[PDB]
This record gives C-alpha cells, sequence and structure tokens, in this order.
RNA sequence: UACCUGGUUGAUCCUGCCAGUAGCAUAUGCUUGUCUCAAAGAUUAAGCCAUGCAUGUCUAAGUACGCACGGCCGGUACAGUGAAACUGCGAAUGGCUCAUUAAAUCAGUUAUGGUUCCUUUGGUCGCUCGACUUGGAUAACUGUGGUAAUUCU
RNA sequence: UGGUGACUCUAGAUAACCUCGGGCCGAUCGCACGCCCGGCGGCGACGACCCAUUCGAACGUCUGCCCUAUCAACUUUCGAUGGUAGUCGCCGUGCCUACCAUGGUGACCACGGGUGACGGGGAAUCAGGGUUCGAUUCCGGAGAGGGAGCCUGAGAAACGGCUACCACAUCCAAGGAAGGCAGCAGGCGCGCAAAUUACCCACUCCCGACCCGGGGAGGUAGUGACGAAAAAUAACAAUACAGGACUCUUUCGAGGCCCUGUAAUUGGAAUGAGUCCACUUUAAAUCCUUUAACGAGGAUCCAUUGGAGGGCAAGUCUGGUGCCAGCAGCCGCGGUAAUUCCAGCUCCAAUAGCGUAUAUUAAAGUUGCUGCAGUUAAAAAGCUCGUAGUUGGAUCUUGGGAGCGGCCGUCCCCUGCUCGGCGCCGGCCCGAAGCGUUUACUUUGAAAAAA
C-alpha cells in the first residue's frame, strides 16, 4: 500500500470482538482512538454484537447521533470509537452504566455497574517523562496525558481517575502481593496477586502471578495491570472472577448447572 | 473477496478394491436387511466409524489420566452413548473399537419407524419418511439419514398432519370418495 | 386458532420501542399475513396496530410454527424518525423515487461535461 | 484398511520394468428429475479493447444579493429551503492481476536510544514586558465571444 | 528535575541565532440567553505550533527458499568490503562525493544461468516417514501496454493524475485534439480451457462538511453436472406359483394356521416432479419453507453410463464378419464351432451420474532418513596417498541423613559473598538482589493474525 489503510476485513478482525464468517466481507475498522485496534471494542459491536440493542449499523448511527452514548465520562458519536480496557460506557435514558473488563476467557464481558462505581476508572501508567518547564507529565494505557502527577507514581503503576475532572485520586504501586488483571496473551482476563517480577534487561521482564485458587501463571510485564492493593479490588469483578476454571470445570460446571436449574 | 463460507468435506471413501466378491457381496447384504438404496449409504456411515475409530486410535496413544484425553475421550463416549450406540455400563473408551455398521444403521430413523411397528418394512418406512408422514417431538423428518438421540427414541409416531394420524385424508381416497359419490349419482 | 407467543422481549429507551422474537403457531394453514400478526400483537400489548413492525418471517419445516422479529413503538412519529425506509414502505407511508440508478449515473456523468447553471438542463 | 494384481518361460524361481488399482483437478464425451451450499478468461496472450458504469461529499455550526421557490412585522443588514460556485476533506482506501522478482519477496523474531506520521484521543493553546474587526481580489451570476472538435476556454 | 540495561535522553543554566521561498501566540462560525450603574459569562463547531497516543509506513537484527558445476572462482579506482570528512535524505548506512586502506564472498556451493517461481497462512495425498500443489477470496509484496520523470498532499514516484519517449490506436474542415478495462459487465483474439453489456445500496463496511448524499467495494438474482451435502424414480395387500419351517407319507400327495420370493394379474391407499391461487421471503422480487385447488398404473411423470477372455464384478447363448472390419491401458481376440469385433437377448458394476485425455498423490521398500540396491540380473573408481566433508577408544560421585505404606517402594538435603524479618546479648538461623565452564539435548514457561 501506499498509504495507510482504511478498511478492516472480517476474517482480519480481532479474535475476542467474536464476528461471524458469513454477515459481511469487512468488519468496522475502530476509529483512531485511545486503544490498539486488536485491543479496543469499537461501539457498534458493543451495541448490535454483545446488548444487542440495534440490529443493523445504521441503527447504531440513530443512537449514538442522539448522543445518548457516553464512553468514561464524555458523549461520542463515532459508532467505531475504540473503547478498550476499564472505560465506563453510560446509556442514560436506560440508566445503564458499563466497564469494559475482559472476561476470563479472552473476550470482553458485559460487565453492569452502579453509577457511584461508574464516576472513577482505574489507568495503567505507560511512562512518565518531564514536560517544557520541570512539568513531570504522565501518559497512561488509554493516553490520558496528565501534568503534575503525585512523584512516587512510577512507570508500571496504576492510578484511579475520577472522570468528571480527569484528576488522580489514589495510586496502587506495582509491588509483589498486589492483585493483578492479565490484559494480553494467554492469560488474557485471568486474575491474581503478583509473585515475582523477574527482570531480563534488554529483553521483555516476565512477571510471574499466583491465582486465587493456586494455579500459577506468567506473563510478559507489558500485559500485565494490577486492579487492588493486595486482595481487595478497586473495580466490580465480572462473575467468575478471572479464574479460568478448566474445559473439564467448565464440562461438569455445565452439566450441573443444566441439571440443577432445569 | 466474498461472504460466502467455501467449507464442505466429502462423507464418503470409494473403496480401493471396485470388485472384491467378499466386499460386494456384504455391503448388498447390509443395503438388503436395512433398506438403504446405493453402496454410497453405505461408505458414509462406514467413514464415519472410520473417523471415530480414527480418533479413538489417538487417544488411546495418549498417557491415562491426560487432560487432553480425559476431556476429548469422555465428549467422544457421551456422544456415541446419546445416539444409542454404545451402552451407559459399557462406556469405556476400548469399546468404541469393539462396535461396527450395524449398531449406526439401528439407530437411523428408517430402522427405528420400521422397528417400533408403525411400518410394515425396511422400504415401506423409507417412503413413511420421504412423504413426510412421521415426526420426532411435533418435527416432520422428511429424511431417513436422521440418527435418532437414545431420549428421542421414544417420540417417533405419525404427523398430526398426515392421514395415518388425525390428518386431513389424503390425494386418492378424496378423488375415490368425489368419483364414489360421482359413481352413485 | 393462530396464537403468537413472543420471545427475546427488549425495552430499548434509546430508539423508543419494544422489540421481541415472534413465535406464530399456525397449526392447519398457511404462513398468516404480517397484517393479522400485527393486529393480532396489537391486541395482545395494548397498543395501536400503527406503531407495531414486525418482519423477517421463516416457517420451520413442516410447518406448525413460524419465527419473525417484531417492534413496538411508542409513537408514529418516534416509528417514521427511527426506522429503515423499506420497512415504513411496506404500511405504505413512504415513497421512493422510481428513477433506477442507472438514470441517476447517466445524469451524474452527463452534469460533469457542463460547467455551472448549464448542469441543470440535462434533463430535458 | 500399514493390501496388491496381469505380462519375459516348455515349466520354475528372481531382478525389473510396462499395464492394471483408488484419490485428486483441468479439459472433455454421453446423460440429467427434486433440494442445499458453491468454484468459475489463472494456465495460452501482464494480448488488443467499442459502449455504459466503477469517488464523490453539507451541517444548527466556512462562503448565498440565482425571486429557482417562498414566510411578513420591516428599513438595525441576515426569515427559511436552497441549484451553481469558491472553500474544506477524500480521491494514496477498496477492486483487479501475478508480469517481474531466488537472501529478493515472504515468514517467525527482535530493533528504531536511527526515523516520519493527515486523522482520532489527552495534554498544551493571557507563560513572550513589546482593534466594536483591517487590505486587494476571484468564482458562481450578467454580458461579449472564438475553435470542425475536448469535462477547451 | 525525572528516566533507562545502556543517551550525546528529558529537564535546568549561560551566550547567541531565528531564514522575508516567513513556526506558534484564534481578525473564525453557530445554539441558548443571562447577570450586571456600558462590563462579566454558558453549550458547542472549526482552526492551531509542539509533546504524547492511535493508524501505520520506512529502513535495520537473528534464522529459514526450487533446479543447475555442460556455471569454480566472483566482486573492485564508471564503489567492490572498510576508514575519515562532508553532500543528499524523514532519519541509520558507499545512499553519494573527495582522499584513503586493499579489502569482501566461495566446495558449509559463492558467482553465473534457469524456473509452466509473487512469498506465506494453506491445498491434495497419506501407516509411520514423505511426495506434489498454492495464479486463486486472509496477511505481506508488486504492477497498471513498456521504460522514465514529476505536481499536489500527512501519505503517491499515483496512472478511473499529469509530463515525455517507445509500441499500438481514436477523432479531424488535415490546423489540431483525445487514449490506457491485469475495476464491473461486455467485445475481439488466443486457445483443450472460464458466466449477465441484469437489479440494489436494504445487509457488510468505507468516503464526505455528513443521523440525510455516494459506493460494479459489497449485496441480490441470471448462466453454472468445477466441486460438496441431503435425496424421488415406488410402497402395501388378494391371488395364481415356487422355496423353507410342521402332523403325515417309502414316493406322490393333503393342510396351510407360520413364513419368504416373483407375474404389463387385480385392488385401492400414498406422496411429490410438475401445474398453480395466497402468504412468507426480499430494497423489489426469485428460490426455500408454509399452504387452497389440480397433479400417477405401461405409475410412458419411461436412468443412464460403461462393461461381461484374464487382471476385474458379470454368458463358453444366438445372428453377422472371416488376420477384413474392428476391439484391445497390458497379455491378447479376429484366417468358417469369435466367451473379446458388429449387433439381439441376458447378466454385472457404479448410479443422477458414469466414461475419456492429461498433470499429480498413494500403490513406489521402482529414489529407499524411516527403508533399496552394487560376485553373476543395472551397478565397487586400475591402485594408493590426500585436504575440506563425515565419524571417532576407555576414564573424572558416591554413600547415606529425614519421613511415610505394606525386605521393596514415593519425597526434602549433601556451592559462596551487599540490602532486611519469626528472633537474640559485632554475629548466629533465614528473606531479596548481583557474580557464578561454555553449547547441543530434554522438560516447563512466555510469546506466536484470523480462516
Amino acid at each position: 500500500a501506499r498509504g495507510p489503510k482504511k478498511h478492516l476485513k472480517r476474517v482480519a478482525a480481532p479474535k475476542h470482538w467474536m464476528l461471524d464468517k458469513l454477515t459481511s466481507v469487512f468488519a468496522p475498522r475502530p476509529s483512531t482512538g485511545p486503544h490498539k485496534l486488536r485491543e479496543c471494542l469499537p461501539l457498534i459491536i458493543f451495541l448490535r454484537n454483545k446488548l444487542k440493542y440495534a440490529l443493523t449499523g445504521d441503527e447504531v448511527k440513530k443512537i449514538c447521533m442522539q448522543r445518548f452514548i457516553k464512553i468514561d465520562g464524555k458523549v461520542r458519536a463515532d459508532i467505531t470509537y475504540p473503547a478498550g480496557f476499564m472505560d465506563v460506557i453510560s446509556i442514560d435514558k436506560t440508566g445503564e452504566n458499563f466497564r469494559l473488563i475482559y472476561d476470563t476467557k479472552g473476550r470482553f464481558a458485559v460487565h453492569r455497574i452502579t453509577p457511584e462505581e461508574a464516576k472513577y476508572k482505574l489507568c495503567k501508567v505507560r511512562k512518565i517523562f518531564v514536560g517544557t518547564k520541570g512539568i513531570p507529565h504522565l501518559v497512561t494505557h488509554d493516553a490520558r496525558t496528565i501534568r503534575y502527577p503525585d512523584p512516587l507514581i512510577k512507570m508500571n503503576d496504576t492510578i484511579q481517575i475520577d472522570l468528571e475532572t480527569g484528576k488522580i485520586t489514589d495510586f496502587i504501586k506495582f509491588d509483589t502481593g498486589n492483585l493483578c488483571m492479565v490484559t494480553g496473551g494467554a492469560n488474557l482476563g485471568r486474575i491474581g496477586v503478583i509473585t515475582n517480577r523477574e527482570r531480563h534487561p534488554g529483553s521483555f521482564d516476565v512477571v510471574h502471578v499466583k491465582d486465587a485458587n493456586g494455579n500459577s501463571f506468567a506473563t510478559r510485564l507489558s500485559n500485565i495491570f494490577v486492579i487492588g492493593k493486595g486482595n481487595k479490588p478497586w473495580i466490580s469483578l465480572p462473575r467468575g472472577k478471572g479464574i479460568r476454571l478448566t474445559i473439564a470445570e467448565e464440562r461438569d460446571k455445565r452439566l450441573a448447572a443444566k441439571q440443577s436449574s432445569g | 473477496p466474498v461472504a460466502r463460507s467455501w467449507v464442505c468435506r466429502k462423507t464418503y471413501v470409494t473403496p480401493r478394491r471396485p470388485f472384491e466378491k467378499s466386499r460386494l457381496d456384504q455391503e448388498l447384504k447390509l443395503i438388503g436387511e436395512y433398506g438403504l438404496r446405493n453402496k454410497r449409504e453405505v461408505w458414509r456411515v462406514k467413514f464415519t466409524l472410520a473417523k471415530i475409530r480414527k480418533a479413538a486410535r489417538e487417544l488411546l496413544t495418549l498417557d491415562e489420566k491426560d487432560p487432553r484425553r480425559l476431556f476429548e475421550g469422555n465428549a467422544l463416549l457421551r456422544r456415541l452413548v446419546r445416539i444409542g450406540v454404545l451402552d451407559e455400563g459399557k462406556m469405556k473408551l476400548d469399546y468404541i473399537l469393539g462396535l461396527k455398521i450395524e449398531d449406526f444403521l439401528e439407530r437411523r430413523l428408517q430402522t427405528q419407524v420400521f422397528k417400533l411397528g408403525l411400518a410394515k418394512s425396511i422400504h415401506h418406512a423409507r417412503v413413511l419418511i420421504r412423504q413426510r408422514h412421521i415426526r420426532v417431538r411435533k418435527q416432520v423428518v422428511n429424511i431417513p439419514s436422521f440418527i435418532v438421540r437414545l431420549d428421542s427414541q421414544k417420540h417417533i409416531d405419525f404427523s398430526l398432519r398426515s392421514p395415518y394420524g388425525g390428518g386431513r385424508p389424503g390425494r386418492v381416497k378424496r378423488k375415490n370418495a368425489k368419483k364414489g359419490q360421482g359413481g352413485a349419482g | 386458532t393462530v396464537t403468537i407467543r413472543t420471545r427475546k422481549f427488549m425495552t430499548n429507551r434509546l430508539l423508543q420501542r419494544k422489540q421481541m422474537v415472534i413465535d406464530v403457531l399456525h397449526p392447519g394453514k398457511a404462513t398468516v399475513p404480517k397484517t393479522e400478526i400485527r393486529e393480532k400483537l396489537a391486541k395482545m400489548y395494548k397498543t395501536t396496530p400503527d406503531v407495531i413492525f414486525v418482519f423477517g418471517f421463516r416457517t420451520h419445516f413442516g410447518g406448525g410454527k413460524t419465527t419473525g422479529f417484531g417492534m413496538i413503538y411508542d409513537s408514529l412519529d418516534y416509528a417514521k424518525k427511527n426506522e429503515p425506509k423499506h420497512r415504513l414502505a411496506r404500511h405504505g407511508l413512504y415513497e421512493k423515487k422510481k428513477t433506477s440508478r442507472k438514470q441517476r449515473k447517466e445524469r451524474k456523468n452527463r452534469m460533469k461535461k457542463v460547467r455551472g447553471t448549464a448542469k441543470a438542463n440535462v434533463g430535458a
């Protein structure tokens, strides 16, 4: 190509959207935004595919242009806006509020929350730099550039920010023992306490994470978030609590629920 | 670039020797017994069994209490048991190899419609299926391949809509009754 | 004896409508026309038949049962606002131009030949 | 299903090939009732192409003195819909084909502490100590044309 | 200041510069209107230098490609490998200039040539190994008749942009002008070989100032035995008949309570191929599904395609021909009793399909790593030395401490020196860094587009 791509083929789309392979040739190419192409859930896919308010994409136009969908605090009239991790989708006329947190299976769950909870989100810091006149700047995973943060906030921390203002409240240091939502790789959606960050100078730093049931796994650092101090999370978790019960456990727990419920 | 599937696979394999007397006359023994229409209907069943019987060979190489085996093996066992081919008493996957073509031909709708005794032969059974007289849980089944789930065996009866049930009496009777009153005057 | 049980019932306050999958039992006789289902769903949900839009029916093989999708809007002012134009046109309350896209394109490419007010004098 | 079978000899046992055997994908012959999916000018000629179409676009929010249509309460200009035209944005995506290309392309894997980046998103946008809004156009419009001929001017 | 594994980083301080072909610091536009003895403000739209972010792009790292030696040396003062300093470029770089140095690659196959070679994800075949294919819907690359040059723009060396040349070709009042279907249809040609000059933006998405317009992208029909899935072409009874159960008879024969099979015998009951109102379908239709009515006895609403010597399932039948005609993948058949030709009847095989030609896979353990062969069937150099290649003797830790089940089983231990927590009157037990023969190997982990 001799310039940037504007289309995205349906078969080329990221797997976690769970678009089929018979409705169209194309998937919605996410609008350029805070989150990456492969990590974002576009608004259209959150409206017509998950919540199923709309049927078509012209329906999602007729909902979003009425200025109802308020993604993390601000109204969005773009059907392919990249809503991503921790972002709070406020549909005001239904009085519903959703936080995009990963189900323990790779896909984003529909996780309803209290409006009292919806007022804040939690942001992983990507880097810190010192701006034009000794002014410490602070770039997050959703690119929310914050000037004059608390000086004890380091590179891989998280920051509980208030959406109505956009100011930090409290920050979780990246320390051993803290809860961790894993936001990349095979362990996507998994929750557990951070056990051992193993430093590999020049290469990628792996980070071991012990689960709540004790089923310890590992991840590359870059794919790791922190959601709580020790064992207590700062969000509401989606059901399953980021454990990833095995295919055998899933099977007999489907059999058990299928017979017991009736 | 189009929104079409393309995914499709054969459901049979043609045998290597086309004129084994022993095979030709064992596959016609199957066709007669169970009222099938060509050797493709036999090579279809034989091929499904061979794929099952291939998957079983693959799982018996694996170590006992392997998570992939225990999951995959039980998944295969509960499927064969569910269609009435294997027993709940015998659900252990070394029995899957001790399993043959008559066990799958017994579970196809043609043979159940016959061996319930609501048909007069196996050839009459296809007629009753093809001519949409029979149903399974208020679903009229046109097609005699239909493998009957073990729970779904007892719900084979005539259609509510067919003249064999409480249905609108057929074309020949209604024409002969109208000709009968056209004959009487 | 034509019965309608509804299913997957949902109230979209953001399109100002009810929406539900419509299971229609009609054993003995044909797929009943959308008008009849629309009248039979109006008396079910205590509304006027004009704000109901009930489409896309696929009769199950054997044919004692079909399934369509249904919508009940709050007002016709909402219905006419946020409904696709073809499904309004089935209720005889929208008309589109008869002119095919072959005419519109040949007009468009003739209109590019001339500049200014002469663009009006292409179709007579 | 981890398979062979005919053929050199008067007969034999071999080497060994030819032929058979089943699949597959192009062509093709004869034949074809129902029904569901569905490849389809690649192979030769990345040969040559008549004609028609395939990239255009307006909001409450750049610019409206086309009475083209139309509201009335005017003299504090500007109701409103709105063709054209200037402006802005796109036209670098999509689609097609596979000629060229053999450490090239491509793939996995890293680097960019060696770069660039419309757009979105978030910062930033009285930080400089030194006019109640300015200047000349040009298009649409009107008029005068020229060329056999162009989306010419 | 803060940061990295590492900066000549980011930030700070000083001194200056700051291009006239010019960095910013808003002369912009809409809704709702207010507070205030003229001044203060809300909700947006657009604009904007720079940082960051997203979307990428570009050039680099490691490793991986088919045949060829009738290609063994190649590259280099018209840059080959490197140094140094510039120019150019978005930046790193012989990218390019100037002066230097004489390098660089190769029997671990360079270099040259070929390829019916875009690469890959993948496809076919398939015991286990493999072999062959991949133009072809996803990813990446390339090109728009062949080369070349460039305008605009964030992005192009763009071709549904422009500028030449080459080839071809259109219009012409003969002065001139216009062209690029390897986009969608369609045409010619080429061939063994491939479809409609259809309907539509409703779906899928994309573009725009944009809930509103546009999209041969895409969707929908048409052609379609490329191919895949399901699956009609009859079922049932009464009769003549025949074979097999039984009382019974030496044999015949009797009965059919029981079966099973065949006759253009007869009898109703069937249901869809088709015909066809209506609904449903859908942008509008179609097909499908549903469903009134019609719609079957030679059920003429008529199943072909190939065979019948062997391999290879199935006639030593009848009529014709007479080494002719022909069949025949191979072996063979044909010269007067043709099991093979040409037909009739009959039978077999697959069956809505079946034959043929050709590529290709298995069969091929007839390319052999698994796994072939080399006395005589094809094959060991005339003989020896010999460098890369390949292969290479033995040898370097073991006993028990702790615990369980009934002498044997399954576990924890048999490297050492800066920073703090289960504690103690400078250090003892232990927690977290950092150095620790180097590799192959094996096991685990991370990471690895979907299809």
